[PDB]
């Protein structure tokens, strides 16, 4: 019965089709708090390498903690045009964070699925991501 | 592999 504390963060990226970031370039969210933990989201619209260039990557970064390492699970999902969390993926288990360290999905969602208006993922050209962080308490 | 998503988790994205 580990003690887990869950919180949810919403980040909306505006005019997403217009993003000019290429492979390797990153968009960072603003910092957010859980308990003295600080986090941010990193998004690579066109991945990080030729490998993942057809995908958007999504990563959770620990910006601040008050001791040495943090143990946490994370779930990323996308808000669709019907109002539903869509394409959720979670860590099956907790990952070890220190300040500066990201964990995430290099291939979080195929670009040509994201850009397909039939999947309703860019309502008004806005990409809305949710991140639920589950921090295991010591 | 053409998949909408891949579940692998990794780090040092920078
Ligand atoms: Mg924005
Ligand atoms: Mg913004
Ligand atoms: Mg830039
Ligand atoms: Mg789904
Ligand atoms: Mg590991």
């Amino acid at each position: 019965a580990a003690k887990v504390v869950k919180f949810s963060y919403m980040w909306t990226i505006n005019n997403f089709s217009f993003c000019r970031e290429e492979m390797g370039e990153v968009i960072k969210s603003s910092t957010f708090s859980s308990d003295k933990l600080k986090w941010c989201l990193r998004v690579n619209p066109k991945g990080l390498d030729e490998e993942s260039k057809d995908y958007l990557s999504l990563y959770l970064l620990l910006v601040s903690c008050p001791k040495s390492e943090v143990r946490a699970k994370f779930k990323f999902s996308i808000l669709n045009a019907k109002g539903e969390e869509t394409k959720a993926m979670e860590s099956q288990r907790a990952y070890r964070f220190v300040q500066g360290k990201d964990w995430g999905f290099k291939k979080f969602i195929r670009r040509d699925f994201l850009l397909d208006e039939a999947n309703g993922l860019l309502p008004d050209d806005k990409l809305t991501l949710f991140c639920e962080v589950s921090v295991v308490q010591d | 592999k053409g998949s909408v998503q891949a579940p692998e988790i990794s780090s040092n994205s920078i």
